[PDB]
DNA sequence: TATCTCGCAA
DNA sequence: AACACTGCGAGATA
């Protein structure tokens, strides 16, 4: 449903775009040695270039 | 040869709450050594059921040897967990979260 | 008089 | 060829 994916574009700590930061925060968490210059899946999720991830981009890329 | 895990994947460990595995042999059958510094934050992180892996000794100044916790002994069918949680693309990344929180709570 | 730091011991 | 890891009083404090 629209509310479980919110939820799952809901799992950080903002709450405003996924933003890099935000997107290494949890990289680092779940253990991912990735360099800053990692950013493959999120730099590639966006879409329209502003340097980050909107919902209808997360929802792309699941 | 070690008892094997339970269905839950909990070892049994000696006395100190750890896993001796010198040798291949002494993983138990159902069970796989995953070797990390992490490898214990992660499975604590995950909460699911694990055993410290005493893997050798350190032997060091003054007068004392110390256990060498190299690991992590897991049930075989948590692996890729631990391996994802040791390890964090998109979708893994998500699904991890999703499962720290169907777990948490 | 309530509050941190922080060394300190193992 | 394995002990644990954190409590607890020093000075200082608006
Ligand atoms: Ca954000
Ligand atoms: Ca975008």
């Amino acid at each position: 449903n629209l509310t479980v994916i919110d939820d799952l574009w809901s799992m950080l700590i903002r709450n405003c775009v996924l933003s890099v930061k935000d997107l290494q925060k949890i990289s680092n968490l779940i253990g991912a040695d990735q360099s800053s210059g990692t950013i493959e899946m999120i730099s590639c999720a966006t879409d329209g270039k502003r340097l980050f991830m909107t919902y209808l981009d997360f929802g792309c890329v699941l | 040869i070690p008892p094997l895990a339970s269905a839950s994947g909990e070892i049994t460990k000696n006395t100190f709450g750890n896993i001796e595995v010198f040798a291949p042999t002494m993983i138990p059958g159902n069970c796989c050594l995953v070797e990390n510094p992490v490898a214990i934050k992660a499975a604590r992180f995950l909460g699911v059921e694990f055993a410290p892996a005493v893997t050798s000794f350190k032997f060091e100044r003054g007068s004392t040897v110390k256990p060498v916790l190299s690991g992590i002994v897991v049930a075989k069918w948590l692996r890729e967990a631990i391996e994802t949680a040791i390890d964090g693309s998109w979708n893994t990344l998500l699904l991890k979260l999703r499962i720290r929180s169907k777990l948490n709570s």
